């Protein structure tokens, strides 16, 4: 039922309205010790800066898959999930 | 067509994921768009279900997860011929003088095997130097492989620029420079020496400098051996210079983990001895034609017994093997007689004279070694006289082996001497037999024939 | 690869489909899963970094129509180790272990050109003679065969090309 | 609000809904048997995980309690209240005496002039 079954699943994805993230966007998924993990952010070139939340800034060093690393360029106690 | 996509990026080491058929062998080349750059990867190892993982050589700043990645399917080739003669390139061999196209006719891969045993030929063609303490202690034939041991700031450099003035003028063979992980100042420098002495018609040169990412430093000796083993092919006879091989193991190193390998003894690359072998049994001399060899070995913090220096010294026809101590001495070269030697020193094939006065001068000098803390703690005037004798005789051979070079002539202020290989056995001959025992210890020092040694006694 | 992590979970479920008389369901709902593991989105929403809980009734709800005892348990349990890009292994260990039970073996024959059906019926009766199994052939057209037949039975084969004996005699040579 | 999920010796990990998972040096309290333990945040782990050290004794504590997430970090007493008087690391009295009568309290984590 190969066809039939993912359109099957490709409606139930859209209609629980689960969605991707945009290029160039991701999310804080930890923060610890002045390092953070992004998932997402999949246009990010390694060096680049990102913008976080504030006028802070961090260096994407670390592109795994699945995941990014990125170094906090100044107090990182501020920052949580979800951003 | 693009056929691969880069899947993680850490560091230096890149990840390509391409299709389950096609995939990429190992030692091939791929091509990704840095933007507007074009860079190349080199294939490491063919990991998991249709991944590649692979080095840059070239910068890693400014790569995406996702980029398109084109393989070519052959290693990494370079221009090999007379094209490359006068002519600066890098590891990829892409001209670095702005002097335009190349212009070559044939381009080689630089991974290939070394000669089988049956090719290989023996020779005892001994060449002569002007340096003194290195024709007495290691001479070397051509066809041979030499390699200078130090640490840093002993000579090294300066050494080999001598050596390069001496052999390759008289040489009328071409000659490689590969410039393993040089200092750019020292290989511009190198670059104009060579142009105002209209030798540069007859050198081909590359160069990979300490700035480079590591694949560039790591690959770079084999496109030295390429341009080389082409001429050697066309049966020349050739001079090859390489300026460190310590820097090719190096940039192993510093990838090796990375790359996924457990760590070694001292760090160290658990391929250590491999990646020596492979590397260092290309460079030599065929029945078709011969390579000759000077390499300088980087010792890491002074020990001889560090893996890296101690296994290449396995591979080395002469080893002269220079010194801190004798160069905080002052005395120049700082060659260490007593641990400097050559598979040519042999009685056979040198003069039967030759080698009687260098058993004569290393007897001699060890004798000195173990009366210094004697004498230091009990003082000279607890030696007896046959050993007061010796110690002098000692000290005059320790000052007749310094000499001024004509490259070291800028950090001195004093012309440059070249000495006979006959005039240096006639010399120490004459001073181990007390013909000279007279003469104080400055008419030996920085002079050049014993002829010299007493004008300049007279002068004294 | 997941081959490893597939195990303990292919093993539970074959272990426990025959305690409910339900292989042949089994299969096919591991083939689901298997084709909706491969899907675009649902691959970002497993990389995405839910808490096991949320992204388990996540994944439940979008695969409803399964037993209780058969989807929302393995597909909970290999999502809260982060199995679930395993499927497609738990999929093929799933089958190779019924193959095992009952018997049989997926004999793969290949050819230059189709066979005569009396010499792929012995080739059948042979080669359950060969082994101690049920055979199931499949044959292949492949042209550089030129001539004969392979014979492939899982990790063992048997070459009877004439491509084979060509490149095979330029070594004795 | 949250529970424990892992007790690791002195270092302690804590379960929070995805929507109000402490920050990176909040303070959090257990009854620990019939004792109080605070535990500072050091790591925002996935999930709304947090590892915490604990600020006392780690002995006693079992998987699966629950802990309260007080919104704000360790804050000690000054000033001329804490003049004559022993100390505990929480700004507690050590000595036998009574409460000190601070007026202001100070967070602990502060930044280099
Ligand atoms: N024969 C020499 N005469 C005068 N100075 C020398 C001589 N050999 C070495 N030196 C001094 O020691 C320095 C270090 O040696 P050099 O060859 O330049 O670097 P390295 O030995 O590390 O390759 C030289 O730059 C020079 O200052
Ligand atoms: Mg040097």
């Amino acid at each position: 039922n190969s066809t039939e079954i993912s359109e099957l699943i490709k409606q139930r994805i859209a209609q629980f309205n689960v969605v991707s993230e945009a290029h160039n966007e991701g999310t804080i998924v930890s923060v610890s010790d002045g390092v953070i993990r992004i998932h997402g952010l999949a246009d990010a070139m390694q060096g680049e800066m990102i913008s976080l939340p504030g006028n802070r800034y961090a260096i994407a060093l670390n592109l795994e898959r699945d995941s990014v690393g990125a170094v906090v360029m100044g107090p990182y106690a501020d920052l949580a999930e979800g951003m | 067509m693009a056929t691969g996509k880069i899947v993680q990026v850490i560091g230096a080491v890149v990840d390509v994921e391409f299709p389950q058929d096609a995939v990429p062998r190992v030692y091939d080349a791929l091509e990704v768009q840095n933007g507007n750059e074009r860079l190349v990867l080199e294939v490491q190892q063919q990991l998991g279900g249709g991944i590649v993982r692979t080095i840059a050589m070239g910068s890693s700043d400014g790569l995406r997860r996702g980029l398109d990645v084109k393989d070519l399917e052959h290693p990494i080739e370079v221009p090999v011929g007379k094209a490359t003669l006068g002519r600066i390139m890098n590891v990829l061999g892409e001209p670095v003088d702005m002097k335009g196209e190349i212009g070559e006719e044939e381009r080689w891969a630089i991974h290939r095997a070394a000669p089988s045993y049956e090719e290989l030929s023996n020779s005892q063609e001994l060449l002569e130097t002007g340096i003194k303490v290195i024709d007495l202690m290691a001479p070397f034939a051509k066809g041979g492989k030499v390699g200078l041991f130090g640490g840093a700031g002993v000579g090294k450099t300066v050494n080999m620029m001598e050596l390069i003035r001496n052999i390759a003028i008289e040489h009328s063979g071409y000659s490689v420079f590969a410039g393993v992980g040089e200092r750019t100042r020292e290989g511009n420098d190198f670059y104009h020496e060579m142009t105002d002495s209209n030798v540069i018609d007859k050198v081909s040169l590359v160069y990979g400098q300490m700035n480079e990412p590591p694949g560039n430093r790591l690959r770079v000796a084999l496109t030295g051996l390429t341009m080389a083993e082409k001429f050697r092919d066309e049966g020349r006879d050739v001079l090859l210079f390489v300026d460190n091989i310590y820097r090719y193991t190096l940039a192993g190193t510093e990838v090796s983990a990375l790359l996924g390998r457990m760590p070694s003894a001292v760090g160290y690359q658990p391929t250590l001895a491999e990646e020596m072998g492979v590397l260092q049994e290309r460079i030599t001399s065929t029945k078709t034609g011969s390579i000759t060899s000077v390499q300088a070995v980087y010792v890491p913090a002074d020990d001889l017994t560090d893996p890296s220096p101690a296994t290449t010294f396995a591979h080395l026809d002469a080893t002269v093997v220079l010194s801190r101590q004798i160069a905080s001495l002052g005395i120049y070269p700082a060659v260490d007689p007593l641990d400097s030697t050559s598979r040519q020193l042999d009685p056979l094939v040198v003069g039967q004279e030759h080698y009687d006065t260098a058993r004569g001068v290393q007897s001699i000098l060890q004798r000195y070694q173990e009366l210094k803390d004697i004498i230091a703690i009990l003082g000279m005037d607890e030696l007896s006289e046959e050993d007061k004798l010796v110690v002098a005789r000692a000290r005059k051979i320790q000052r007749f082996l310094s000499q001024p070079f004509f490259v070291a002539e800028v950090f001195t202020g004093s012309p440059g001497k070249y000495v006979s290989l006959k005039d240096t056995i006639r010399g120490f001959k004459g001073i181990m037999e007390g013909e000279y025992d007279h003469l104080p210890e400055q008419a030996f020092y920085m002079v050049g024939s014993i002829e010299e040694a007493v004008e300049k006694a007279k002068k004294l | 690869e997941f081959i490893t992590v597939a195990r303990p979970y292919a093993k539970a479920a074959f272990d426990f489909a025959v305690e409910h008389q339900s292989v042949e369901r089994w299969q096919d709902m591991l083939a689901f899963a298997a084709e909706v593991t491969k899907n675009e989105q649902m691959a970002e929403l497993l990389s995405g970094a839910l808490a096991p809980e949320t992204l388990a009734e996540s994944f439940i709800a979008v695969a409803g129509e399964q037993l209780d005892e058969n989807g929302q348990n393995l597909i909970r349990v290999m999502a809260e180790n982060g199995r679930l890009n395993a499927l497609p292994d738990v999929l093929e260990q799933f089958i190779h272990l019924r193959a095992v039970s009952e018997a049989t073996a997926e004999v793969d024959v290949i050819s230059a050109a189709a066979l005569s059906e009396q010499q792929l019926a012995k080739i059948s009766a042979a080669m359950e003679k060969r082994l101690s199994r049920k055979v199931k052939l499949n044959a292949k057209i492949d042209k550089s065969v030129m001539a004969g037949v392979i014979i492939r039975a899982g990790d063992m084969v048997i070459d009877g090309s004439v491509r084979g004996r060509l490149e095979r005699l330029a070594d004795v040579l």
